[PDB]
Formats: structure tokens, C-alpha cells, sequence
């Protein structure tokens, strides 16, 4: 019941902006923190960043700073992931998470969206 | 047990009274569980059985709480005994012809 | 050592029996004789409607028992009372074995009115709250394992209507069979389709021939999932059979309903006729103005059918069984009547529950 | 591990959760208790549920007066304990049960606590101060 | 950062039998570890968090030990379609990062 | 001798009583304090209870101003001025009703409540502040 | 001013159950406590019980617990005296009595009803 | 330290309350979260 959904697929030209939003059904959206990583294809994951949708503060790795960019939106219970500059490295599939968040801290990643592919 | 006789060719009336001042579901089994008659809501619906010509009950006694059961034209295939369900309540009566 | 403190604000709740307002969404122009109810007992609606997701919580939901029900059936009366006005009204009074009594015998003017049911909510008021159970696998009692607060319901249309439901509400996943008390012969069983049936059914330009055409092969796919579901509570190898009615009066032996505010009277012994083991159906509807009044007890006359074509399609959605437990096979057949169980079926997963933020708990305060 | 402050878990969110976190959550299950023919229909009503919301605010904040706390959420007062009334270890009792088990299993001496909590306050740190 | 390795990255196993994949990181990470495990063209889920503690949703046939820098998943009956890849992910400090991946077959 | 427990004389019922006895009872006084018929018997009641609702919030207001919110017995720094119909303790205390004191002392119960806005909540305040 | 208005004579046989009431006029019946009191004829006055009005507390002698049932009612200001198990010794005259009930203690019954006789 | 802090004799003598409504403006919301969360809470976590 408790699902994430994420957008279409997208194709884009070195150097541009993608945007993607992933949105929240089956819980309540102001409760959990919400993490962002990425796989490129024949490799392991990678991890982006995690936002509380509460608050609004942000918390971005060191080796995309000034790169991606995390927003929420409350009415439609939605976040959006800027990705600015983009390089051939880059292509992959993104994947929203929805962490347990127990005691106020990062515990564990459970519910999952169906992903983004960006080439 | 309450105890009844009648006789062959004519009408008998059944008494399974209430406890209370409104209207309930009443239901009515024989010996072996099948529904002669029931309402519900504010009408009568007869059962499966084979008195469904000849069971009747009064409608205007319903809002009383007295909640009877009517048999015309009998044969002596109606001497068994009878089940009055209401309010989680069976009251037993037993008809002899 | 330890000592008692108050907290204002926890998060529980009891079980209570209050009022609710409705709060429907009329439009106070129009004399449908619905929107003149409503613009006289409900307020308008909130278009944000508020949804909390709980925690690791459960409830038990009773259904056969709830309190909802019965401030709906009054509603009900209230707005049928008020709107169809009877031209000749005979109810029993007689106040006191044996009590002789006659019939009131209430006239009044009885003019045409139109017809339409419109979706009605029911909003709980400050300082109360509405729990309502998100399992789709409900079985109707028992506890629940997952539980929202809503600020109010979803749109419930008051459909009345015997044998079949009308214009009702779908289930989640499958077919569902919900009853009091299984094996026991006497309670009604309610079943709750997973996809609508749609029926056509219209009188056409004597006057009393109305024709109600429902699809064949939706109907059988449908029977179909019923019997399998059926099937599971009964030993999965047993035949079932479907029959038309036993007796009983005119309005619960026939699928009785109203058109455009006629009463159509359409037989269903050309539904349930097959026998289960292990392209369009015409009914002959005939518009009946001697009814008996669902209400209370008493007859009612009213007028003779307006002219003109009189069409009316809606979504077949749930059924009201009953067994014919003897003495093998089993054999059900249809009926109802009890309005309740109408709405039985759509307020069927909620609860009404009174908050109480007042505690204690004793820890190492001093003073 | 790392953390980033607060969640807003709603009205009657934290039911679910244990006393030692939704005492901490008290805010938000106390803020939402307060929150022409269409003129005299409409009206009416809505200014009813308004009065009576107000008034059982007032009806609370009053109580809570008497009590002898005028305006803390949290408020500890002079009763002890008595052991009679059911208690267990303060590990299980702070972190093992959720607000729902402990108001089902009070509830038969709710009101001894009440009385107990007015007059052993409020009728013996007073008749002491007034010597 | 910290460094995850998983050992060993490649493990051919029948069904039935028992398997055990080795986590391990540069630093003390006190017990703060995910494992989650993912089929090729599916997101992953969540099998174990903070280190010991079974998820809800997950067969017991699953285990998870482990302390400082040396950890351990140990499966006690393989069935086929638990051949997934395994990952196993830190939460002490930022950044946050995942393992090499253990395919089995 | 033997008892049970308290009685509940009701309210304003213990005005021919003592001081003494009539003030563990201020929880009874202060409990106590808090179509055409839509069109006409509605509004009457609406607005009656309306009236008690902000009568009693002015009033509690007005005890809220002098640092003594909430609480129904509390106490102030001012002193009590000898020429303000000086008694013992104990005869005020056990020998008189509250309208016999409000009859006596109806002459300075203004000058009691400006010395009680001006000083205290003014004076312990503007003190701290500094 | 203040009276005690009680129902009729009773004849009962033994081994039964009798009930008297007593209401109150002229004062708050929830004020004063309430006490009960029996007359054999030519014998000295001896008591059955006495209870509070206002919180239901009922307290009798050493020689009629589970004998007397002493409830009351509020809405009529009516208190109800049951007595169980009927015998000889108990034929005799009732009184209602309302104590003056000065500093939350007894003191004396001014008020009296007059008298319920029991056979 | 910063929240434009000066000397307290100019503050309280010198300046209206429209004037420094009007210099926090922008700074009003981080002292209401100062307020209500994290102090009251964290004090009455310290009176248990
Ligand atoms: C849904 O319902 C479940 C019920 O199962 C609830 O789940 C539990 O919630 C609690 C919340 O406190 C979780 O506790 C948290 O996780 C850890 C538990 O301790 C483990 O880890 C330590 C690490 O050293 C081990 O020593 C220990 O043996 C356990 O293996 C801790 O990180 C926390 O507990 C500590 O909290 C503070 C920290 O200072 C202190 O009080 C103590 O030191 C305490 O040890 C932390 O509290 C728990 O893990 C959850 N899961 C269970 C029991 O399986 C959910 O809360 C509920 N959902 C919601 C939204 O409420
Ligand atoms: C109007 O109505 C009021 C109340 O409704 C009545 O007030 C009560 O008056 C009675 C007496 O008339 C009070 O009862 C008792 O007062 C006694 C006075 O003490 C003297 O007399 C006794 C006689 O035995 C001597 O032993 C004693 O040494 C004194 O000489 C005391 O016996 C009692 O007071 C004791 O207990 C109280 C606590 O309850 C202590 O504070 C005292 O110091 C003392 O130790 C007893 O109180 C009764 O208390 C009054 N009621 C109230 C509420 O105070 C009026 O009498 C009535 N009529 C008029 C005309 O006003
Ligand atoms: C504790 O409670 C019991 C029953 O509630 C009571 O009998 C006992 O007197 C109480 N003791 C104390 C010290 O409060
Ligand atoms: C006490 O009251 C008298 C009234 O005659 C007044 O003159 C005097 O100043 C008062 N004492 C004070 C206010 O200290």
C-alpha cells in the first residue's frame, strides 16, 4: 500500500538540467525523510542526497555540491531532484526512497520507487 | 415448553412475545432449521419450507411486540415443534393435531 | 518515590455514541427534493479534505453493531417523509393478547416531484474523530491492522433499493462475503462486487411496461467470481444453486426500486436461475403506485405515472444473499427489505471515536 | 547516525508510537482542539459547532486550573504514587507502551487519581500557605 | 570517506545449502548497517537494518551478525529466488555509500 | 466524631457560612460561572452563552493582569493598610460571612484594586527588567 | 419549613424483602447527611445506618451488613432503605432523620419524617 | 551576537516598536522556533 511514483524516463544533451519528482502514497508525507540514489548500468548504486520534508533543510554529498538540488512540495506531497550539468557519466536510473527514520535518525531504506532511466 | 392443540382443518395462532417497545427481526425454524417466515425492516418475507401457502402473521402487532404466527386450512403434517428467534432469544412451542 | 503527573494533549481515544452532522454538497436552487433537504440539514463541504496515516496501531471495527447506521436511518426517514408526499397514508397506531384496532387513514395533496440521489458525506464535529480501516481483505469484524483518521467520508449516495445494490461503492481486490454470523440461517449475507455491472432500465414511449436490460456474459463472469468466493467458506466441493424468492410481500419478493421518482417493481427470476458444481436479459417492471411503506408499517397510495419516456442506468454493485441451510447442496436466495443493510455495506469499514486528551503517569517530579 | 531535527506526524499521529516520544510530540494533539436563506440555514450551525469547541477548550483549561497547572502542557504535581495502582519498571513503562494500552489499563481508577489530584494539591499546599 | 568491501564478490551455491557474505569497512561503524538485496530490472527492499534485526515482510530463514569493522549475512537455506545481488550500506558519517554488490549463482 | 466526606450545598450555597468554611468551596462558584424558530429561539441562546463565555474571559483577564492568572487563590506584595477596617485574624476569619466584609469594606475595594495594578505586576516587572 | 415525606404502611410476611423511601422539602438534599432509624414498640431507640446524599457512601452497624441496602436518587431527592430477610423483631415504626451535620461530623437529627410502619 | 544587536540604552531609549518589528522582520521566525521548540521542551525534559 505504502508506495512511491516516480516520472518517465527522459533523454537529455551534456551539459543541461533534468528534473525529476517522485510523490508519496499510503503514508503520511511530513514523517520520514526522503533519500535519492542512482545506478549506472553494469555497476552498484550510488548515493545523492536526503531531504526532510518538514523543515525543508537539505543534506548533499561532497562530490555533487552545487550540483543537485532537493525541493518538496507539500499540497501535491511531491520532491523534486534538480541534476545541472550533466555529463556522460550520468546516465542511469534514479530511485526515491522513503527512509524508517526511527529516533529521529537514518535507520533504513524501505520503500522504493519504480525509478527513473536518464541518458 | 408451551404446548398447543388444534385441530385438523382449521387455523391455529402461535404467541412469542418480545421484551421490549419496537421492531425487531423475528425468525422462525422448525425441528429441522428451515425458515417458514421472517421480516425485515417493515416486511414479511416467507421461507423455503412447505407452509408457504398457508403461514400468515399479523402486521398491525408488529410495533406491539407480540409476534405471532398464523396456519390456516393444517393437515397433521404441522405437528412439530417451532423456533422463535428474537433478541438472541429461542422460544420453543410445540403443536400437537 | 516516584510521583503522579498530568499531561494535556496525549493521543487517545474512546468508544462514543455521539451526533454528527452532514455536511452534503447541495446547490440551494434546485428543486430536486433533494437539494431542499439539504440546504435545510447539511452545510457545504471543505474541498481539502484531511487524511492522517497512523502508526503501528489497530482497532477493532465492529460493523453489525455500529452507531452510524442508525443516525443515517433517521436522515433517511426525515428526507423520505419530507419529500414523497403520500396521496393516501394508512398506518396501525393503537396504544393500549388480543387489542382491537383500526387505521389512520392521513390525505394530503400529492404532487409529482422529481427525483435524483446526490452524494452525501458524514463529518464528525469538534472534539471527535473518524477512524476508518484501509485492509482490503477485511473481513468486516475483528481488529484491523492499518487505520487513518479522515476528517470525513467519501461520497455515500442513498440509494433504496431491495435485492439489489444501486449506484454503491466498489471493493478493492476481490469479491467480498461479509455476515453476523455464518452457519446460521437467519442473517443476511452481504456481498460486495470488485467491478460494476452496468443496467439500463427505462419505460418507454397500456403505461405500465418498463423493460431493464442488464448484459449476459458480465452478469455470468461475475456469478462466476461469486460462487468461487462462495465456494471458499463451503468445504470447496459443494454445489451451489440460485433460486428466485420465497413468498413474502411485493416489495422484497421483486427487485423494487425507484425511476425518476417511480417505483419499478422489476422480477429477477430470470437472474438467478443457474446451478453451479464443481446476450441481454429483459425484465418485465411493472411501476406500482400501492406500496408498502418501508419507513414504518402501513400502505401508501400514490399518483398514476407522468407521461413520457422515463430512463434510468446505473451500477449494479452488491448483492444481499441469504442460505437455505437443511438437510449436500446449498441454495441461496435473495432478499432484504432491512434498509439498514443498505447502508450496512458503505459505512461498513468506519468508526467514530471520542478524543480525551487529558492523562497521567507517574515519573520523579518534586512539588 | 545523522539526523536533521523533527517530523510532523499529524493530528493523533503518534498514537501508534511510545510514551517516552509522544510526550514529546504534546503540541499538536492540544493545538487542533480549538483549530438569506443560506445565512440562517448555514449560519447557525457552524457558529453552534464554534461555541461548543470554545467552550470545551475553556471546559479543559478551566480543569487544568483547578488542578494547579494554569497553563504547562507537561505539568507534575504533589500526589505520590500509591503502588496499588498498577506499576512496573520505569524502562518498561517509558519505552514498552504506547498512550492507548495505559489509558485501557488506568481506566478503572481514573477517577481516585482525579479526586486525589485536586484536593491533595490544591486543599494541602493551601489552608498551609494562609497561616 | 569510508570504504565497503564484500567478500567474496562472486559465489556459484546450489539450493539448500548455506552461505555466508563478509561486510566490512575501513572504520568502526558501531552497528549501523543496511542489507538489502535487488534482481536485475527491480528496485531493491530493505532485509536487515541496524545490523541484527530481522525486517517484517522477510523469511526467518535469513540471518545478519556482526561488530565494528567485520560483518556478516548469513543465508541457512537457499532458495531460488533469493539468488539476488547483496548489498551492504553504512550510515556513521556523510557521505553515505554502498558495497561492491554479491551476485550469487 | 464519625464522617464520611464532604457535601455539595450547591451554588452560592454557602453564603451564610463563615470565611473560613466558605472559601475551600470556590471550586462550586467558579465551576458554575463557565423556519422561525432557528430564526428566533436559536439566537437568544447563542447569544447567552456567547455572554458567559466572554464574561468570564474578561474576568479572568482582569485576575490575569495582576500575576494571579489561573489560580483561584494566590498572593500579592501589597500590605494591609490598618485604616482599611482593622480586625483580628481570627474574628474575620470565623465570625463573619463574605457580605458581611464586602458590606465592610465596599469603601476602599477601588483604591485595593488600583494599589493592586499599579504595584506588583508593574513593580516586580521593571525590576527584573533591570 | 424543612419536612421528610415518606410513603405509607407496609405488611409483609417474613423472609421478604420491604422498602421505604423518604424525600426531602425545604432544604438541599445533597447538603446533610442521612440517617435511618428503627422503633419495636415499647423498646428505646436503636440504629440502622446513615448516608451521604452526595457521594452514595453507605455505612451500617456491625449487626446489618448484607441485611439493609441504603441507595438514593438525586432527581426526586428520594433515599431508598431495602431490608432483606424479613423477621418478628423487626415489626415496627421507620424514621428518616436529617442530621445537622456541623464541621463534616455528626452532631444531631433535627428533621424526622413520620414513621413507616412494617408488620 | 548578530539579530543586529546594539547597546541597550539605545534600544530601549531611542528607538518605537514599529522601528524594531520592522529591523527583525526577517529574523522573526528562527527566534519563535527558539521559543517554542527545543527550550520548553528541553526544559521540561530536565524537570523529569
Ligand atoms: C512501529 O512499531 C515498532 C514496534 O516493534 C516500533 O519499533 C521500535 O521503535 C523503537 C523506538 O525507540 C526502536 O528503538 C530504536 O532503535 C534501537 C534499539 O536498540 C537496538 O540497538 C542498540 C544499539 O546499541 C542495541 O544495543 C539494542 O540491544 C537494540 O538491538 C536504538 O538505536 C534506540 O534505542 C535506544 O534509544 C535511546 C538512545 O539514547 C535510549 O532510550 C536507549 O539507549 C535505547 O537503547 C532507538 O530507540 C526499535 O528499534 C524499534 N524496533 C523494534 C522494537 O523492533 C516503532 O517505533 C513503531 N513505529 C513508530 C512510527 O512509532
Ligand atoms: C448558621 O450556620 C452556620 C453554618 O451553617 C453555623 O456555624 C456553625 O456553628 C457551630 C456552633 O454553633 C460550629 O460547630 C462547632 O463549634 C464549636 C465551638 O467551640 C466552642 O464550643 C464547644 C462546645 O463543645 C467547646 O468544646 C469549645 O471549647 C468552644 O467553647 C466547636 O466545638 C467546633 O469547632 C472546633 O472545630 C473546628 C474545626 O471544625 C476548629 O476550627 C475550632 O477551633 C474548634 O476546635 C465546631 O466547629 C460549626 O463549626 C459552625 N459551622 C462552620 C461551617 O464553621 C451557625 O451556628 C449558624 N447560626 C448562626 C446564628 O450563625
Ligand atoms: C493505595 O490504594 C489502595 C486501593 O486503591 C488503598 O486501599 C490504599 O489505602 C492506598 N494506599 C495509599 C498509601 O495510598
Ligand atoms: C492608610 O490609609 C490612610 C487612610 O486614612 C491613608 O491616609 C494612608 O496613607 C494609608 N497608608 C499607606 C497607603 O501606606
Amino acid at each position: 500500500q505504502e508506495v512511491l511514483v516516480q516520472s518517465g524516463a527522459e533523454v537529455k544533451k551534456p551539459g543541461a538540467s533534468v528534473k525529476v519528482s517522485c510523490r508519496a502514497f499510503g503514508y503520511t508525507f511530513t514523517g520520514n525523510a526522503l533519500h535519492w540514489v542512482r545506478q549506472a548500468p553494469g555497476q552498484g548504486l550510488e548515493w545523492l542526497g536526503w531531504i526532510n520534508p518538514h523543515s525543508g533543510d537539505t543534506t548533499t554529498s561532497q562530490k555533487f555540491q552545487g550540483r543537485v538540488y532537493m525541493t518538496r512540495d507539500k499540497s501535491i506531497n511531491t520532491a523534486f531532484l534538480d541534476v545541472t550539468r550533466l555529463t556522460s557519466d550520468d546516465t542511469g536510473i534514479y530511485y526515491c526512497a522513503r527512509d524508517k527514520y526511527y529516533g529521529n535518525e537514518a535507520v533504513g531504506m524501505d520503500v522504493w520507487g519504480q525509478g527513473t532511466s536518464v541518458t | 415448553k408451551k404446548v398447543v392443540l388444534g385441530k385438523k382443518g382449521d387455523t391455529v395462532e402461535l404467541t412469542c412475545t418480545a421484551s421490549q417497545k419496537k421492531s425487531i427481526q423475528f425468525h422462525w425454524k422448525n425441528s429441522n432449521q428451515i425458515k417458514i417466515l421472517g421480516n425485515q425492516g417493515s416486511f414479511l418475507t416467507k421461507g423455503p419450507s412447505k407452509l408457504n401457502d398457508r403461514a400468515d402473521s399479523r402486521r398491525s402487532l408488529w410495533d406491539q411486540g407480540n409476534f405471532p404466527l398464523i396456519i390456516k386450512n393444517l393437515k397433521i403434517e404441522d405437528s412439530d415443534t417451532y423456533i422463535c428467534e428474537v433478541e438472541d432469544q429461542k422460544e420453543e412451542v410445540q403443536l400437537l393435531v | 518515590n516516584l510521583w503522579v503527573t498530568v499531561y494535556y494533549g496525549v493521543p487517545v481515544w474512546k468508544d462514543a455514541e455521539t451526533t454528527l452532522f452532514c455536511a452534503s454538497d447541495a446547490k440551494a436552487y434546485e428543486t430536486e427534493k433533494h437539494n431542499v433537504w439539504a440546504t435545510h440539514a447539511c452545510v457545504p463541504t471543505d474541498p481539502n479534505p484531511q487524511e492522517i496515516h497512523l502508526e503501528n496501531v489497530t482497532e477493532e471495527f465492529n460493523m453489525w453493531k455500529n452507531n452510524m447506521v442508525e443516525q443515517m436511518h433517521t436522515d433517511i426517514i426525515s428526507l423520505w417523509d419530507q419529500s414523497l408526499k403520500p396521496c393516501v397514508k394508512l398506518t396501525p397506531l393503537c396504544v393500549t393478547r388480543l387489542i382491537n384496532c383500526n387505521t389512520s387513514a392521513i390525505t394530503q395533496a400529492c404532487p409529482k416531484v422529481s427525483f435524483e440521489p446526490i452524494p452525501i458525506h458524514y463529518c464528525a464535529p469538534a472534539g471527535f474523530a473518524i477512524l476508518k480501516c484501509k485492509d482490503k481483505k477485511f473481513n468486516g469484524t475483528g481488529p484491523c491492522p492499518s487505520v487513518s483518521t479522515v476528517q470525513c467520508t467519501h461520497g455515500i449516495k442513498p440509494v433504496v433499493s431491495t435485492q439489489l445494490l444501486l449506484n454503491g461503492s466498489l471493493a478493492e481486490e476481490e469479491v467480498m462475503i461479509r455476515s453476523e454470523n455464518i452457519t446460521n440461517n437467519a442473517k443476511n449475507i452481504l456481498v460486495q462486487f470488485n467491478t460494476p455491472v452496468q443496467i439500463n432500465c427505462t419505460r418507454p414511449n397500456d403505461i405500465r411496461q418498463a423493460h431493464c436490460n442488464v448484459s449476459k456474459a458480465t452478469w455470468n463472469e461475475t456469478l462466476g467470481k461469486v460462487v468461487k468466493q462462495l465456494r471458499k467458506h463451503f468445504g470447496n466441493n459443494t454445489i451451489i444453486r440460485f433460486a428466485n424468492s420465497s413468498g413474502g410481500d411485493l416489495e422484497v419478493t421483486t427487485h423494487s426500486f425507484n425511476c425518476g421518482g417511480e417505483f419499478f417493481y422489476c422480477n429477477t427470476s430470470g437472474l438467478f436461475n443457474s446451478t453451479w458444481i464443481s446476450d441481454s436479459i429483459t425484465l418485465p417492471c411493472r411501476i406500482k403506485q400501492i406500496i408498502n411503506m418501508w419507513q414504518r408499517i402501513g400502505q401508501a397510495m400514490y399518483a398514476p405515472p407522468i407521461q413520457g419516456v422515463i430512463r434510468c442506468v446505473s451500477n449494479i454493485t452488491g448483492l444481499i444473499l441469504t442460505r437455505d441451510g437443511g438437510s449436500t447442496t446449498e441454495t441461496f436466495r435473495p432478499g432484504g427489505g432491512d434498509m439498514r443493510d443498505n447502508w450496512r455495506s458503505e459505512l461498513y469499514k468506519y468508526k467514530v471515536v471520542k478524543i480525551e486528551p487529558l492523562g497521567v503517569a507517574p515519573t520523579r517530579c518534586k512539588r | 547516525a545523522v539526523g536533521i531535527g523533527a517530523v510532523f506526524l499529524g493530528f493523533l499521529g503518534a498514537a501508534g508510537s511510545t510514551m517516552g516520544a509522544a510526550s514529546m510530540t504534546l503540541t499538536v494533539q492540544a493545538r487542533n482542539l480549538l483549530s438569506l436563506l443560506k445565512l440562517t440555514v448555514w449560519g447557525i450551525k457552524q457558529l453552534q459547532a464554534r461555541v461548543l469547541a470554545v467552550e470545551r477548550y475553556l471546559r479543559d483549561q478551566q480543569l487544568l486550573g483547578i488542578w494547579g497547572c494554569s497553563g504547562k502542557l507537561i505539568c507534575c504535581t504533589n500526589v505520590p504514587w500509591n503502588s496499588s495502582w498498577s506499576n512496573r519498571n520505569l524502562s518498561e513503562i517509558w519505552d514498552n507502551m504506547t498512550w492507548l494500552q495505559w489509558d485501557k489499563e488506568i481506566s478503572n481508577y481514573t477517577q481516585i487519581i482525579y479526586g486525589l489530584l485536586e484536593e491533595s494539591q490544591n486543599q494541602q499546599e493551601k489552608n498551609e500557605q494562609d497561616l | 570517506d569510508i570504504q565497503l568491501t564484500q567478500s567474496p564478490s562472486f559465489l556459484s551455491a546450489s539450493v539448500g545449502d548455506k552461505v555466508t557474505i563478509t561486510c566490512r569497512a575501513s572504520q568502526g561503524v558501531r552497528n549501523e548497517l543496511a542489507w538489502y538485496q535487488q534482481k536485475p530490472g527491480k528496485a531493491p527492499n530493505l532485509l536487515i537494518y541496524y545490523a541484527s534485526t530481522l525486517q517484517s515482510g522477510v523469511p526467518s530463514r535469513f540471518s545478519a551478525t556482526g561488530s565494528g569493522t567485520h560483518f556478516t549475512l548469513t543465508v541457512s537455506s537457499l532458495q531460488p529466488e533469493d539468488f539476488a545481488t547483496y548489498f551492504c550500506q553504512h550510515m556513521s558519517s556523510y557521505p553515505l555509500t554502498f558495497g561492491g554488490g554479491t551476485k550469487v549463482e
